[PDB]
């Protein structure tokens, strides 16, 4: 199978530079064109540019021809993107793909920001049709993302992870709900795992019944 | 460079029926080999884009052949036959004619189910945020449909302005509807200074609004 691993997420200080990294496996790397692409927060696809690995030869949108420069190093099968000058506009996630658009990388979230890191608090939502609704309130976090699981992931069914909200702080805040049977509150434990990866922060937070 | 674009932000359609969907190219995407360089991707949240349809009507290997494409070399079209509740996502056209590639603004594909009100759930502070100075008061609606749902917090019946905030979930990929939390943050003093904390909110499903409340050490 063909796979395009790209690099980790990247918080970085406006005015430097990042510079991420789509390694190709099952295929020759040399024979086949990767592109590039930008997404920003809930808006739509751009095309960056593209590079003939085998050649070196590239071609860059116009909009792009001064912040990024495409390489690629045949020894590890390797595209790369580097993005000068960043500013708040570079924060985005950049896709690669091979030529044509059929396998893609998974995507490389890019913050740029000169905020500090800070990781969330977690405050229960306490459950109070025979359904009962609880939660977890996730808050006062930087940057995005923060994921949420229940019971480590045994429990699925019902749960909605809102989308995080920009507060008039500067910080993050979500929540995550689950709807289960009330007959259950008393019987099973409820847990959601909160992980904020750019703050190594993990809370586990049982939420009791009031 | 060549413009595309799609005059549709979002497409309804009842799972079962077919939906098309429109793009536009502001040249001709034909080549001299015959094809027509116009490509129909699907992007579902969180996911990296798919494509479904190359060279403007040929089907992508593994895509369900009731994705179809069709067009002139200007105007396109995506057909979708028998659509599935989980067919929800953003689709985009694009050319590869010619350099630089460019995409659509995408065409949303909203999925028509029964009319549902929401189910409201209305969460005091815990006392370990309010251990820190500070109150927020959830209130859930859930699995609704449509979209459409407003919100008005109410203290003491006193409108509130300005210190709420809203976040809507994806349309659900199995059910089709949506879930939406609004949250009042207040200073912990002020929690403590008013009793009645109230939701209410205003839905198609509802003939009239729907108040959640809950009184203060209670």
């Amino acid at each position: 199978q063909v796979q395009l691993q790209q690099s980790g997420a990247e918080l970085v200080r406006p005015g430097t530079s990042v510079k991420v990294s789509c390694k190709a496996s099952g295929y020759a790397f040399t024979n086949y064109l990767i592109e590039w692409i930008k997404q920003r927060p809930g808006q739509g696809l751009e095309w960056i540019g593209v590079i003939n690995p085998g050649s070196g030869g590239t071609n860059y949108n116009e909009k792009f021809r001064v912040k990024a420069t495409l390489t690629a190093d045949k020894s590890s099968s390797t595209a790369y993107m580097q993005l000068s000058s960043l500013t708040s506009d570079d924060s985005a996630v950049y896709f690669c793909a091979r030529g044509g658009g059929y396998y893609w990388g998974q995507g490389t979230l890019v913050t740029v920001s000169a905020a500090s890191t800070k990781g969330p608090s977690v405050f229960p939502l306490a459950p109070s049709g025979g359904t009962a609704a609880l939660g977890c309130l996730v808050k006062d976090y930087f940057p995005e993302p923060v994921t949420v699981s229940w019971n480590s992931g045994a429990l699925t069914s019902g749960v909605h992870t809102f989308p995080a909200v920009l507060q008039s702080s500067g910080l993050y805040s979500l929540s995550s709900v689950v709807t289960v049977p009330s007959s259950s509150l008393g019987t099973q434990t409820y847990i959601c795992n909160v992980n904020h990866k750019p703050s190594n922060t993990k809370v586990d937070k049982k939420v009791e019944p009031k | 460079d060549i413009v595309m674009t799609q005059a549709a932000p979002s497409v309804p359609v009842t799972p079962g029926e077919s939906v098309s969907i429109s793009c536009r190219s502001s040249k001709s995407l034909l080549h001299s080999n015959g094809n027509t360089y116009l490509f129909w991707f699907l992007q579902r949240p969180g996911q990296s884009p798919q494509v479904l349809i190359y060279r403007m009507s040929n089907l992508a290997s593994g895509v369900p052949d009731r994705f179809s494409g069709s067009g002139s070399g200007t105007a396109f079209t995506l057909r979708i036959s028998r659509v599935e509740a989980e067919d929800v996502g953003v689709y985009y056209c694009m050319q590869h004619l010619e350099y630089p590639y460019t995409f659509g603004s995408g065409t949303r594909l909203e999925i028509k189910r029964t009319v549902a009100a929401p189910s409201v759930f209305i969460f005091p502070p815990s006392d370990e945020q309010l251990k820190s100075g500070t109150a927020s008061v959830v209130c859930l609606l859930n699995n609704f449909y449509p979209r459409e749902a407003k919100v008005q917090w109410k203290v003491d019946n006193a409108l509130q302005s300005g210190n709420s905030q809203e976040s809507v979930t994806e349309q659900d990929s199995k059910d089709s509807t949506y879930s939406l939390s609004s949250t009042l943050t207040l200073s912990k003093a002020d929690y403590e200074k008013h009793k009645v904390y109230a939701c209410e909110v205003t839905h198609q499903g509802l003939s009239s609004p729907v108040t959640k409340s809950f009184n203060r050490g209670e």
